């Protein structure tokens, strides 16, 4: 690296030779490429091969089949026949804007006039590009058309509110680096204007921000310490709301803060262990709506398939005594013990489980299942239990499950073996997901972005939105086709550009937490700094998504800040220190 | 092919699929004499044969067209030695080869490595062991009550003192379980300083439970010190019990890298025991151990595959050796006969025999 | 009574017929050939056992059967011919196993397999003789012929396989028949080309999936039927399912070409509107009383749907036509929410609710149990690995057991877990003695568990290098030794057992694996069980990660009561379930306690810290298990308390305390 004409020098040709080694160390070498390029097409042709062959056809593939009927020449007539049939189109949020639809819909009815088409949009908030949305189609989609309109009125939350969603994004313009999104000017209804919540004799402003004191401190120092400070303000809340101090009013009419309203919101699942801990230490229980495990991992299961293998081998002592001994069927150790010496009490249970097969073996699965579960008397008596009506919801599900498999699955042995290939890797798809118990009490909910969509939220909380992840694989669209461009290499040039579209995700989630909190919502922040050391006069929070709208685009530090944070606090800013300390 | 060949005998329910997929799997596609001899090797074995001789293979000549199958290429075959010998799946004991011909009788390797096996642990194990020979004559007078003539009883007490292995054959009603507990009660007043951890086995449970009610008879008609009949044995176990037989696996839980620890062995109705069982056992013995071996082989043996008692008792008709027949007769105090001839020192001195009834 | 059902009684029967009729393309997994073993009948024409299945099960895991049957299988599908991991490959290490023993050496590259040697092995003949006709019928089904010849094949494919028996015989019957009918029809019409086999494949599987019963309509109790078109019958109660949107009617789109569909007559027969004209049938055909439901809430997350338009318009008119007598004149449409507010009901989500016991016993319990006088060591041994687990799995013989898994779907093309750890343990253990790893190397590459070539070879040179850095410092302190037989009494206990490799210097040992407290008390028990037994002399053991165990000659009192001291709490705890965990309680004494001193340090601050660590043991991190995620531990308790975190605190103190009192 040093043996370079463009080092040497700056740290003569000296050789002919020696202007050919700042030849080959300017692009670098690899395989990584050319075996990934030769991997690509040839796995997508060999799957689309077997699926041809054996005769299905993808969700994710009719698309693509009716794109290239519509991109040949041989398809007029149907493009003709379609618009004639349906001559109106409107189209439902297109944030999942594919660009193979929306190559149809600029085929189909772009041109073709007297046939015209609707178009409803909400520009940001832009939350599915792991499943696939891409936001370019719509940057491309937003220049042809030419007519564009706005709607204002909330209808939903306070003035307060709505004003300072309007103030915090007037400090820059353009506040996600694109032009072709727009500013948000947003008006209040006029039928809810008087929205106040008041708490302990005065009222309550709008937003309140915490500031981390410090210069160097890590968010997993605020997720360890101060994600305590939080839960205390709630547990606060709540003891004063039980107590009629807090208040929830609208003109006169006033109602008290209950338990269950109050919401807290996290980026990813990992910290909500982080959280929980802060919660419950305060003695609060706190109930889960990421609850994205599925219902395979429990210790159910495992019993489950236990106890329905030793009705398929009745006959084998060893494996026959796995099911008695289980937390579901409930007996003792003094309990086996007399019934390992006995002949006679051995005796008994052969028939029962013999009978079972033979019930297995003529009706199905739900007539063999319910009968063991009316039988032995165990849904009563696990409710006696601490929270066994917690646990019984789990072997109704599973039950249920077992029916659409036994439906499709004909061979009676195999659904065994379809149970533990579906045990060792949890899929997240929908019907292995968990059910909801309780309705008539509430606690704090806590639930991820993505799954926080269009529902209504008195009290919020978003503690850790000031932490950032910095992206790697360089993967970007280009500013003029905007197409899905990939450079195998690693071109800094290419990896500015993808992390931009990084930089602006990031605000648009942080734009998609403030839709929340028809009363009041507060928020946390913390200046990290990247490198290890503390004292270096610089921060890295503008790298980030709010701190680069709170630093108007310049890299500053906490001295830039302390002033910045304070300057356009009126009325609608309660900006308090860190607490490093325990109010109840 | 010859395949089609083999393929009517199923039919015939002369062979077995087991055979045929066997010797088809191993020899492949040469001179059919292979295949042949393949196919005849497992049925035998199968059968109950722990080898097939040449001669019968050779000299039968009526399960095909054999001078068509034979005499088929450059040569004659019908020196079935060599052609068998210049084939692939037949060596002499080098190479790991599925047959194995080493003394001109073709088997399967796991009956060489057996035989092998049994073949040292008789010929290049045996232990001259020495005591007092004045403390033997004093202690075989003041038990033994005969002391006019020589009495068998007598000589199978002294060669079995006299060697760390021995074989005792005789027939039924001629006092085998006093002669034995005859020896226990000598070796248990010749070892007090010492420890002696004494078990006792059988193939069979009512072999088992005859042994133990009959030395228990034995040893309650003939009485000792109460520490003594403390330091008597107890039990018997069964021989697959006494090794600890899996159920499902065929890894023991006695086996050589974990040996049982055990003085001395008492075992009954070797005639019921096949040469695979003798061998786990050698498999299963530490090195300062003492066993005795009881039978009859004038009984049916095992005509099936493997009878250890006959092929050993048969070279006992040579007779005993000069030295240990004049060490003896000091012993005993009598005239022991004496033999000629050399076949195995050790092995011939521990035969003895009965010729009362 | 249940009617109009599908026609499906001898099920698997026909599902193994139609599996085995889609033979000439299957790859062969190993789990459909023992699916097509799974049959009874199919067991019992090759006189193949319930008892021998398993022998089958798990001699397929252990020799390495995958992929398909053979050279021409893996080479029609262009793929490189790896002569491994095949069923002929399999058969031959299983015969050749049956041959010889494995540990005389490789024959043919293929390493020979130690188990089946016994009266067994007849399994292996009869699963031989199954796949040569597999084979046979693969090869002989691939080609294409007229109908005529077609005709037999089902019927000679059907004798061929199948054991005859009476009480499948009326689905052999049905099969045949149905195979005769397709192929009557193709001749009768006068086809005159050649077919291939899908066609007939699926066609007869739509023909089994066709007929129905409708037989027992009017039983006698009640009926349970779909909505039949042309039906009308006066009835006093009548009750109907599922009227949501998008469901009833149904909304069946034509063939997109068809004339009828675009000029309208008078006779035309529409789905929708046949469920429109049956919808007011049904509801004129009442007497009594009538009861109709829908689905209002989704179970997923509480969302909202709606009841189709023929309820929605009758509720309409009913409100429409009527008024409550209570509030009698107020206002039309203030009676209209009333009226649908009152005709309405809900029901709660959960049917267990009262809307619309005795507690469980503690699973511990005081046990009787006599001492016997004879313990072996190991039995010690595997008692003090995990007593939790030893109680469970010795004392009333139950084992939670993790059942037999399934075959894995290819060939391992990367090593971990035990698979690596044997390997690991073999090449130390080869490679302490000195000896070449070349003819190791050639029996694991015979035996068939490395990759393929130069992936297989790497791999080699990485695990010979990181082996012989372990023994270098192995070797660098050999020396020759025998073994010798263990015998001592104490507390009128006899103990007797084996130990290997004793030496005048001491004990030694070797694992290829991370240290640990358990590895800690395992040798303690060894050295203290030798020390006992005379013999003075060190111990030492070196494991991966620079680890050591080493612990001081000790006096023939102490090492008397020690004994004792572990004999009596085995005593104790296979008759009780005595509580120790071997690696939580040994982060938090080794916390705790301070060697220098011997003593204690009883701060709170400490004694959180060692909470913390304590609580780090019990829960790991996201990358490793926690020693408390155990299925003992969670069969034992749901849940950790601060009293049972006091009690095992206390015994694991109490019973670990020397450990690290003479550890160095």
């Amino acid at each position: 690296s040093y043996q370079l004409p463009e080092s040497l020098e700056k740290f003569t040709p000296r050789h002919p030779l020696f202007e050919a080694i700042d030849q080959l160390l300017a692009e670098p070498l690899s395989i990584r490429d050319l075996v990934i390029t030769r991997a690509l097409a040839e796995i997508r042709e060999t799957v689309a091969r077997e699926k041809r062959r054996r005769g299905e056809l993808g969700f994710d593939d009719m698309l693509s089949r009716l794109d290239s009927a519509l991109r040949s020449e041989s398809g007029e007539v149907l493009a003709a026949a379609i618009r004639t049939r349906f001559p109106v189109a409107m189209i439902d949020e297109f944030q999942d804007t594919d660009p193979q639809q929306y190559r149809i819909f600029r085929r189909i009815w772009h041109h073709q006039p007297e046939t015209a088409l609707l178009l409803i949009g909400d520009p940001k908030q832009a939350i599915y590009a792991f499943r696939g949305a891409d936001i370019f189609t719509y940057m491309k989609a937003r220049s042809e058309v030419h007519a564009h309109y706005t709607l204002d009125t909330n209808w939903r939350s306070a003035p307060g509110m709505v004003n300072s969603v309007n103030k915090l994004f007037s400090q820059t313009d353009d506040a996600f680096m694109f032009r072709e999104i727009p500013f948000i000017p947003v008006k209040s209804a006029g039928k809810n204007q008087a929205l106040r919540f008041v708490f302990k004799g005065e009222t309550q402003p709008a937003m309140k921000m915490w500031l981390m004191e410090g210069e160097s401190c890590g968010v997993g120092d605020y997720q360890s310490t101060m994600a305590q400070v939080c839960a205390a303000q709630i547990r606060d809340w709540l003891q004063a709301g039980q107590r009629g101090e807090a208040l929830l009013m609208n003109g006169d009419d006033a109602r008290p803060v209950r338990a269950s309203d109050i919401s807290v919101l996290v980026r990813s699942r990992q910290e909500a262990a982080q959280v929980r801990d802060a919660l419950t230490l305060l003695e609060i229980p706190s109930v889960y709506l990421s609850n994205r495990d599925s219902v395979f991992e429990t210790l159910e299961a495992q019993e489950m398939l236990w106890l329905l293998q030793a009705v398929m081998t009745p006959e084998r002592e060893n494996t026959l005594r796995s099911a008695l001994a289980t937390s579901m069927m409930g007996l003792n150790a003094l309990d086996i013990e007399t019934l390992n010496n006995d002949e006679h009490a051995w005796d008994v249970v052969v028939e029962e489980f013999d009978g079972y097969r033979q019930i297995w073996r003529k009706r199905g699965v739900m007539p063999m299942l319910r009968a063991l579960m009316s039988a032995r008397n165990i849904a009563e008596n696990l409710l006696a239990t601490a929270g066994g009506e917690r646990r019984l919801t789990d072997i109704l599900h599973i039950s249920e499950l077992l029916q659409e498999a036994g439906t499709q699955l004909e061979s009676e042995h195999a659904l065994v073996r379809w149970l533990s290939q579906h045990i060792l890797e949890p899929d997240s798809n929908a019907s292995s997901q968990q059910m909801r118990l309780e309705s008539d009490k509430h606690l704090v909910q806590i639930v991820t972005i993505h799954k926080s969509k269009g529902l209504e939220y008195p009290l919020v909380w978003l503690p850790f939105i000031t932490n950032f992840r910095v992206q790697e694989q360089a993967f970007y669209h280009d500013r003029h086709s905007f197409e899905a461009v990939l450079d195998l290499n690693a071109a800094p040039e290419s990896v500015d550009l993808a992390e931009a579209e990084r930089l602006a995700e990031d605000l648009r989630l942080l734009y998609v937490a403030l839709t929340r909190s028809v009363w009041h919502c507060s928020l946390g922040v913390a200046p990290l700094v990247r490198r290890r050391g503390d004292k270096k006069g610089d921060t890295d929070v503008h790298q980030s998504a709010l701190g680069r709208l709170l630093q108007k685009g310049e890299p500053q530090d906490a001295a830039g800040l302390r002033t910045c944070i304070e300057a356009l606090c009126d009325d609608d800013i309660a900006w308090q220190t860190a607490q490093t300390g325990d109010n109840q | 092919k010859l395949q089609k060949q083999l393929l009517e005998a199923v039919e015939h329910k002369q062979l077995r699929p087991l055979d045929v997929q066997f010797a088809l799997t191993v020899a492949g596609d040469e001179h059919p004499a292979v295949t042949l001899a393949a196919a005849l090797l497992s049925h035998d074995a199968g059968e109950g044969h722990v080898c097939l001789p040449l001669s019968r293979l050779e000299n039968n000549e009526a399960s095909h067209p054999l001078l068509a199958t034979c005499v088929s290429e450059i040569g004659e075959l019908q020196n079935w030695e060599e052609c068998l010998l210049a084939s692939q799946a037949v060596s002499r004991g080098d190479e790991p080869t599925p047959m194995i011909l080493c003394g001109d009788r073709l088997y399967l390797n796991r009956m060489w490595c057996n035989e092998r096996t049994v073949a040292r642990f008789f010929n290049e194990v045996n232990h001259a062991i020495e005591v007092d020979e004045a403390l033997l004559a004093q202690t075989l007078d003041k038990l033994f009550p005969v002391s006019d003539e020589i009495n068998w009883q007598k000589v199978a007490a002294a060669v079995a003192l006299t060697r760390r292995i021995s074989v005792i054959s005789g027939g039924p009603g001629t006092g085998k379980t006093t002669t034995v507990a005859k020896l226990l009660a000598a070796l248990i007043q010749m070892a007090d300083g010492e420890r002696c951890r004494i078990r006792l086995a059988a193939p069979t449970g009512k072999a088992a439970a005859r042994l133990t009610e009959s030395l228990g008879k034995a040893l309650r008609q003939l009485p000792l010190t109460d520490e003594q009949k403390k330091r008597i044995p107890e039990d018997a176990s069964t021989l697959h019990r006494l090794l600890g037989a899996q159920p499902g696996s065929q890894r023991l839980r006695h086996h050589a890298g974990n040996p049982l620890h055990l003085d001395v062995l008492v075992v009954d109705e070797a005639s019921m025991i096949d040469l695979p069982m003798m061998s786990r056992l050698i498999d299963a013995l530490p090195d300062h151990a003492r066993v005795i071996f009881l039978g009859d082989r004038d009984q049916l043996a095992s005509v099936e595959a493997g009878a250890v008692l006959g092929d050993i008792c048969a070279y006992a008709n040579a007779g005993f050796t000069a030295e240990r027949a004049r060490q003896l007769s000091r012993l005993t105090g009598t005239h022991v006969p004496a033999g000629t001839g050399t076949e195995a020192a050790s092995l011939r001195d521990s035969l003895c025999l009965l010729q009362k009834s | 009574a249940i009617s109009d059902r599908r026609a499906r009684q001898s099920h698997p029967v026909l599902e193994a017929f139609i599996s085995l009729l889609s033979l000439p393309d299957s790859r062969f997994v190993s789990e459909d050939v023992l699916a097509l073993l799974d049959v009874p009948v199919l067991a019992a024409r090759f006189d193949i056992t319930e008892e021998g299945l398993r022998y089958l099960r798990q001699w397929v895991n252990e020799s390495g059967i995958r992929w398909g049957i053979d050279d021409d299988n893996v080479r029609e599908l262009e793929l490189p011919a790896t002569g491994q991991h095949t069923w002929r490959f399999g058969l031959t290490r299983m015969l050749l196993g049956y041959a010889m023993e494995s540990a005389q050496g490789e024959w043919q590259s293929v390493l020979p397999y130690d188990e089946s040697s016994g009266l067994i092995a007849e399994l292996v003949g009869h699963l031989a003789s199954l796949l040569m006709q597999l084979n046979i019928w693969r090869r002989g089904l691939a080609q294409e012929r007229p109908l005529e010849e077609w005709l037999p094949v089902c019927r000679d494919m059907l004798n061929a396989f199948f054991l005859p028996d009476a009480e499948t015989e009326a689905a052999m019957t049905l099969i045949e028949q149905q195979w005769q009918a397709i192929i009557a029809e193709g001749l009768g019409a006068q086809y005159g080309d050649a077919v291939p086999l899908s066609l007939l494949r699926d066609e007869l599987a739509q023909r089994l999936d066709q007929e129905r019963i409708s037989q027992r309509f009017l039983a006698g109790p009640v009926n349970i039927c779909t909505l039949m078109p042309m039906r009308s019958i006066p009835f006093k109660v009548v009750c109907l399912l599922g009227m949501n949107d998008g469901v009833y009617p149904r909304q069946l789109a034509p063939l997109g070409f068809d004339l009828m569909s675009q000029k309208p007559k008078r006779g035309d027969r529409s789905r929708r509107d046949d469920d429109r004209y049956l919808f007011l049938e049904a509801l004129i055909s009442a007497q009594q009383k009538l009861y109709i439901s829908y689905i209002g809430r989704s179970i997923q997350d509480n969302s909202e749907r709606f009841p189709s338009v023929l309820v929605q318009e009758l509720i309409d008119y009913i409100g429409q036509s009527h008024y409550l007598p209570g509030d009698e004149a107020l206002n039309c449409d203030e009676s209209e929410a009333r009226v649908k507010a009152h005709l309405t009901c809900l029901h709660t989500r959960m049917p267990f609710d009262p809307q619309n016991g005795k507690a469980h016993s503690e699973f511990v319990q005081p046990l009787p149990f006599t001492l016997p006088e004879t313990v072996p060591l190991e039995t010690l041994q595997r008692f003090w690995a995990h007593p939790v687990r030893a109680f469970f799995q010795m004392r009333l013989q139950v084992n939670f057991r993790t059942e037999d898994s399934e075959i894995p779907d290819t060939e391992p093309f990367i090593l971990e877990g035990l698979s690596r750890y044997q390997i690991n343990q073999q090449l130390l253990n080869a490679l302490v003695e000195q000896d070449d790893a070349e003819r190791l190397f050639r029996r694991f590459r015979a035996a068939g568990d490395l990759p393929y070539g130069a992936f297989g070879e790497i791999f080699w040179e990485t695990q010979c290098q990181e082996m012989q850095q372990l023994a270098d410092r192995v070797i660098a302190c050999r020396q020759p030794g025998q073994s010798m037989e263990i015998d001592l009494a104490c507390n009128g206990v006899q103990i007797t057992g084996w130990l290997p490799q004793v030496q005048p210097d001491g004990l030694l040992r070797w694992r290829p694996s991370l240290l640990s407290v358990a590895q800690g008390m395992q040798l303690w028990l060894e050295h203290l069980v030798y020390c006992a037994s005379g013999g003075n002399g060190e111990s030492r053991l070196f494991l991966r990660k620079d680890g050591e165990w080493r612990f001081p000659p000790l006096a023939a009192e102490q090492a008397l009561h020690y004994l004792s001291q572990l004999i009596e709490g085995y005593r104790e705890g296979m008759s009780a379930p005595l509580l120790v965990l071997p690696e939580s309680g040994g982060a938090w004494l080794k916390t705790c306690y301070d060697a220098q001193n011997d003593a204690m340090l009883d701060d709170d601050s400490t004694l959180q810290k060692a909470r913390t660590k304590f609580l780090q043991a019990y829960e790991g991190n996201m990358m490793v298990r926690g020693e408390g995620d155990d299925i003992w531990y969670q069969r034992l308790w749901r849940q950790l308390t601060p009293e049972t975190m006091e009690a095992i605190v206390e015994q694991s103190q109490r019973f670990l305390l020397p450990l690290f009192r003479f550890n160095q």
